[PDB]
């Protein structure tokens, strides 16, 4: 059951560290891996940590 | 059932005290949730009149 606890911990860390907020005056540029992916509007958003950067 | 009731009362009171904010007469307030401002009435930015409002 310890492996299940570890899986829960890692998925919780994945969900918690992924959320980010950007100010209203700002607009985010999100790049999937090293390649540009899209533009994000000024609100709370979620991104996969270590996968894409804003 | 004595600690629980006083605890819930005090936390509710402190939450309400945090929630309330007053806009002075000479000023006007703009509210920010995360980054953006609140929009109302068909995507128009809203400004708070000098009255008590809840956040």
């Amino acid at each position: 059951r310890v492996v299940t606890i570890a899986a829960a911990a890692i998925v919780i860390i994945w969900a918690a560290s992924g959320f980010y907020t950007i100010k209203e005056a700002e607009r985010g540029v999100v790049t999937r891996f090293g390649k540009f992916s899209h533009l994000v509007e000024p609100g709370l958003n979620w991104k996969p940590t270590f996968i894409d950067e804003v | 059932m004595r600690k629980s009731v006083i605890a819930i009362i005090i936390i509710v009171l402190v939450v309400l005290y945090m929630s309330v904010f007053v806009v002075k007469e000479g000023e006007r307030g703009i509210t920010l949730r995360f980054g953006k401002v609140l929009r109302d009435d068909d995507n128009k930015p809203l400004v708070y009149e000098p009255g008590l409002h809840f956040k």
